[PDB]
C-alpha cells in the first residue's frame, strides 16, 4: 500500500475502448441524422449526407469487431453472482454517492456488468439487423418483411445503445479519478478502496503474498 | 440541381459518391468551326452576347482588328487573327476563340467547390454560379486559358455551348448566325464525318497537312477545329499543340489529397496512441510512488 | 530558488502568439476546406463559401506579419549548436518523457528549434506561393505556369504547415505545465529544470549574480 496508483487497465485495453469512442461518435452521429432528419448538421457527421449512408456501417463493423476483443477480455470480470443483489436493492444509495456503505463491490460493481450485457447484446442485434438492412451489399437477399422489421429493431436498438453510452459517459464523469485510469492506466489506491473494495482487497492480497512468497 | 438527371462529371464530389446520371443515353454534339471558310466578320461575338443578354465595354483599336482583345466575363467568344508569311505566302489565319467544351475538363478537375463545375452527357460543360465561390482555380486548370471572372459578383463565365437552345432541341446561335457556314453543329459523329471530308478537300486544294483540331489529351473535344496547317496550331493566335491538362495540377487535384489524408489520419493515430501509452510528461512522474 | 515561478515568456509574446493561433484557426480550417472538399460544414468557417475564399489571403497575411514579429523575438534563442546534437541522437529516448537523462536543454530544445524553422519556412512559402494564386489583386501578373506550381506548393506547404502545428500543439498539451506559461508567462523553478536545465541554470545565475552584484 506504497504507491500512489495500482494499474486497472492494460494499454491494449486502453487503445481499444479509445478507439471504440471514436468510431461510435461518428456511428451515433450518422444514426441520429436518418432518425431525425430536422437535425440537419449531423447530416455532414462523414463530410457529406451521401458519404454518411456509405461509411455509417463500415465504421459500425469495426466498432463490433473492437467489442468482441472487449468482450473476451472483460467478460469474465462481469459475470452477475449473489453478491450483486446488495448493489441492485440500494440503488437510489447508490446514486447519492454511497455505494461503499451498502454493497460488495469487485473489479467492476453490478450497474457496470449490467452497462456491459446491455453494450455487448444492442451491439450484436445492430450488426445482424444492419448487414440485413445494408444496401448494396445484402439487404438484396432478405425477404421484405424481414428488412422492415430489421429497419424497426436496428433504429431502437441504436437509440438504445446511445442512451447507455450516455449514461456509462456519465458515470465515467462522475465517479471522479475514473477517466484517467482508462486513458493513463492507474488507479489511486484510495479510489480502489472506495469504489471497488473486494477488488482492490485482492491486488493487493495477490501482490503483497506472492511477494512474501518470494522469500524477501 | 441535378433535375435533368444526366450529370456524368461533376466538381469537387467525391468518386464514391457520383452525381445523379441515370439518363444518360442522348448523343454527344459538337460544334465544329472550318477556319478554311471563315471569314472574320464578328458576327458570333455579336450573335452570342446578343443571345445570352450580355455586353462588353467599348474598348480600344490598338493596331490589330481583333476586338475584344480576350475573352471575359462579358465577352463568351472572340474572333483571334494572325497575319503570317511561315508557309511561304502571305496569309490571314482566322480563329473563334472560346471553350471547347473538352470531354475531360481541367477546369471541373482544378475546382475546389462542389458543383460549381459540371458535365452534361451530351458533352456540354457549364458552370452552376450558385456554387462558385471566385477563387479561380478553374482559369489554371483549364489548358486552353478560357473561364473569365466577372468582378461585379466574383463569379467565372464562359461559352455554354447555348446549354439553353441545345437543351431544347435548337442548335446554338453562334452556329446559325454564320455567314458562311464555317460553323457547324450536330452530333459529335457527324461533324467527325464533316470535318474529315473537309480535311480531304483542302489536301486536294494543296493544303497536305490539314486535320481536325478534337485533341486526345483532353479526351477530344466538343468544340472542334478544322485547320489548314494542324501541324501548326501555334500559327492561329496561339492555339496548343497537345493541348493537356498540366501535370502540376493532376499531382495537387489527384494523389497529393489522399497522401494528405493518410498522414493526417496517421499522425492523429500516433499522437492519440502516444499520449495513452506513455502518459503525460508531468514535472514529477517519480514522487507518483 | 525561493519563488513558485520564473517569468518564462513576456506579455508582448503572449498576446502576439494567442492572436496567431486564432487567426491560424480560421485560416487552416477555411484552406482544409478547399483541400477536402467533402468535408463541406468547413466552407462555413467565415460564414459562407463565397466569404471564405475572400477572408483567407487576408487573415494569412496577418499570421505572416505576426509570424516575422515573432521571428524577430525567438530567432537568437532557435539557433542550432553541436549541443542539439545529443537531443537529434535519443529522440527515441525522449519521446519515452525521458529527455533530461540524455540531453543538454537550453531555453528552447532541438525539437522545438526545428519546428521554428519548419514553421518560419512555411510561412514565407505560403505568403508567396499565396500571393501569386490570389484573385482578383495578384496572379493576373503572373504566367499561367507559375501560378499552377504555386496553387500545387501552397496546399503542399499547408498541409505541411497544419501537421505541424497539430504536433506542436500536443506537444504542448503533452509536457504539462506549458500551456499556462503560454497564457500566464510564468514556469515553475521544477519544470524549468526537468525541461529545460540550462536555461534555468543561466536565468538562476543572472538573477542571483547581479542581485550579488548589487551588494546587498
Ligand atoms: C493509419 C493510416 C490510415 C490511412 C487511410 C487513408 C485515407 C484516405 C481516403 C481517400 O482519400 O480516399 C479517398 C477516396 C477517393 O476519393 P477521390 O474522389 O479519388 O478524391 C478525393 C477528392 O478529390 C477530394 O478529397 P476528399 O474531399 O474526397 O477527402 C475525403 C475524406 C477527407 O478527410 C480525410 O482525408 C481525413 C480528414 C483530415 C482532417 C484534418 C483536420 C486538420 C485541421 C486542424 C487544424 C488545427 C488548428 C490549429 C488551431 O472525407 C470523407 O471521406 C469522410 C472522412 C471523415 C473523418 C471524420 C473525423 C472526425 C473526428 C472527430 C471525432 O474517397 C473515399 O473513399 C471515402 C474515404 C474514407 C476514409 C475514412
Ligand atoms: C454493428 C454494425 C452496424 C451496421 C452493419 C449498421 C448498418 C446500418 C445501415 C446500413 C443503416 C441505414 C443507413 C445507411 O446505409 O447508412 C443504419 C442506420 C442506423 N444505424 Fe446502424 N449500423 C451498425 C451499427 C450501429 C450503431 C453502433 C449504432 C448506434 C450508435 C447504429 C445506429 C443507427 C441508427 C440510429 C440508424 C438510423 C435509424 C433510422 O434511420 O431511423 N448503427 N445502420
Ligand atoms: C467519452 C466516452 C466514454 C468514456 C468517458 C468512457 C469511460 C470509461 C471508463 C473510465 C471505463 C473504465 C472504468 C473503470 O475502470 O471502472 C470504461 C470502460 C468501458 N467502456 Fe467506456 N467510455 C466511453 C465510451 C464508451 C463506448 C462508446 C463504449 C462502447 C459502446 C464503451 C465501452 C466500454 C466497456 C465495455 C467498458 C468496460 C466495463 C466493464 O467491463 O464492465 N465506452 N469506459
Ligand atoms: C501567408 C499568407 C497566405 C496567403 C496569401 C494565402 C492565400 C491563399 C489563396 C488566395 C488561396 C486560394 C483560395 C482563396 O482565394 O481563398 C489559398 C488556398 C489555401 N491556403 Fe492559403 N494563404 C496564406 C496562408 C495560408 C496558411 C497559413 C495555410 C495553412 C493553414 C494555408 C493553407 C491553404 C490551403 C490548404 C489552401 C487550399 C489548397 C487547395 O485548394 O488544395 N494558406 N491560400
Ligand atoms: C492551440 C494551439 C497552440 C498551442 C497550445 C501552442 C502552445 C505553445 C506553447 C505552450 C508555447 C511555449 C512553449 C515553451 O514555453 O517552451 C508555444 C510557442 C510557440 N508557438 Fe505555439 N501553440 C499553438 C499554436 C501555434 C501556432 C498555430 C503557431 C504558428 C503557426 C505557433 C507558433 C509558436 C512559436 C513560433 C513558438 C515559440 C517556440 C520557439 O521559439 O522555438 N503556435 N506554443
Ligand atoms: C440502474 C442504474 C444503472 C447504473 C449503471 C452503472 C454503470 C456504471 C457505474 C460506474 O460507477 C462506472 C464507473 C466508470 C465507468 C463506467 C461506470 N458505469 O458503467
Ligand atoms: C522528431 C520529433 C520532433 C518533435 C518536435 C518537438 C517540438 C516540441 C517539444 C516540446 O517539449 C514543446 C513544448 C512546448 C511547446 C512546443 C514544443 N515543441 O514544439
Ligand atoms: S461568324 Fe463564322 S465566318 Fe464570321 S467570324 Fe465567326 S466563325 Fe468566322
Ligand atoms: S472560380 Fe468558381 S468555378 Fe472556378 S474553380 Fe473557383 S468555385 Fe470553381
Ligand atoms: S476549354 Fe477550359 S473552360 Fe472549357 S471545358 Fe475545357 S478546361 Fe473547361
Ligand atoms: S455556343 Fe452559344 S454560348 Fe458559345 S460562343 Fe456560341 S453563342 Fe456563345
Amino acid at each position: 500500500s506504497k504507491s500512489k496508483m495500482i494499474v486497472r487497465t492494460k494499454f491494449i485495453d486502453r487503445a481499444c475502448h479509445w478507439t471504440v469512442v471514436i468510431c461510435f461518435f461518428l456511428v451515433a452521429l450518422s444514426g441520429i441524422s436518418f432518425f431525425f432528419p430536422t437535425l440537419q448538421w449531423l447530416t455532414q457527421t462523414f463530410g457529406t449526407p451521401q458519404m454518411g449512408r456509405i461509411l455509417h456501417p463500415f465504421f459500425g463493423i469495426a466498432i463490433f469487431v473492437a467489442l468482441m476483443f472487449m468482450f473476451v477480455r472483460f467478460v469474465h470480470h462481469n459475470i452477475p453472482d449473489k453478491k450483486d443483489i446488495p448493489w441492485l436493492l440500494n440503488i437510489v444509495e447508490v446514486l447519492k454517492g454511497n455505494e461503499h456503505k451498502v454493497a460488495d463491490v469487485g473489479k467492476y460493481n453490478a450497474g457496470q456488468k449490467m452497462m456491459f450485457w446491455s453494450i455487448m447484446s444492442m451491439i450484436f442485434v445492430l450488426l445482424v439487423t444492419g448487414v440485413i438492412i445494408w444496401r448494396p451489399y445484402f439487404a438484396q437477399y432478405f425477404p421484405m418483411q424481414v428488412v422492415r422489421y430489421s429497419l424497426l429493431i436496428h433504429a431502437a436498438a441504436g437509440i438504445i445503445l446511445i442512451h447507455a453510452i450516455l449514461i456509462h459517459m456519465y458515470m465515467a464523469f462522475w465517479v471522479k479519478g475514473s477517466i484517467k485510469g482508462m486513458i493513463e492506466g492507474k488507479v489511486s489506491r484510495r479510489w480502489a478502496k472506495k469504489h471497488h473494495p473486494r477488488w482492490y482487497r485482492e491486488i493487493e492480497k495477490a501482490e503483497a503474498k506472492k511477494e512474501s512468497e518470494e522469500g524477501i | 440541381a441535378m433535375e435533368t438527371q444526366d450529370i456524368i462529371k461533376r466538381s469537387a464530389t467525391n468518386s464514391i459518391t457520383p452525381p445523379s446520371q441515370v439518363r444518360d443515353y442522348k448523343a454527344e454534339v459538337a460544334k465544329l468551326i472550318d477556319v478554311s471558310t471563315c471569314i472574320g466578320c464578328k458576327a458570333c461575338q455579336v450573335a452570342c452576347s446578343e443571345w445570352n443578354d450580355i455586353r462588353d465595354e467599348v474598348g480600344h483599336c490598338v493596331g490589330v482588328y481583333d476586338n475584344p482583345a480576350d475573352l471575359s466575363a462579358k465577352s463568351w467568344t472572340v474572333m483571334r487573327f494572325s497575319e503570317t508569311e511561315q508557309n511561304g505566302k502571305l496569309e490571314w489565319l482566322i480563329r473563334k476563340d472560346g471553350c471547347m467544351h473538352c470531354e475531360d475538363p481541367g477546369c471541373l478537375k482544378a475546382c475546389p467547390s462542389a458543383g460549381a463545375i459540371i458535365q452534361y452527357a451530351n458533352g456540354i460543360v457549364d458552370f452552376q454560379s450558385e456554387n462558385c465561390i471566385g477563387c479561380g482555380y478553374c482559369i489554371a486548370g483549364c489548358p486552353f486559358n478560357i473561364p473569365r471572372l466577372n468582378k461585379e459578383d466574383n463569379r467565372v463565365y464562359k461559352c455554354t455551348l447555348c446549354v439553353d437552345r441545345v437543351s431544347v432541341g435548337q442548335e446554338p446561335a453562334c452556329v446559325k448566325t454564320c455567314p458562311t457556314g464555317a460553323i457547324h453543329f450536330g452530333t459529335k459523329k457527324e461533324m467527325l464525318e464533316l470535318a474529315e471530308q473537309r480535311v480531304a478537300k483542302l489536301k486536294a486544294r494543296g493544303y497536305e497537312h490539314a486535320g481536325v483540331y478534337n485533341p486526345e489529351g483532353v479526351g477530344g473535344t466538343h468544340v472542334m477545329y478544322v485547320l489548314h496547317h494542324a501541324d501548326q496550331p501555334e500559327l492561329y493566335h496561339g492555339l496548343p499543340k497537345d493541348p493537356k491538362i498540366d501535370t502540376s495540377v493532376s499531382l495537387w487535384k489527384g494523389a497529393l489529397k489522399p497522401l494528405a489524408a493518410a498522414g493526417f489520419i496517421a499522425t492523429f493515430a500516433g499522437l492519440i496512441f502516444h499520449y495513452i501509452g506513455i502518459g503525460p510528461n508531468k514535472e514529477v512522474d517519480d514522487d507518483e510512488e
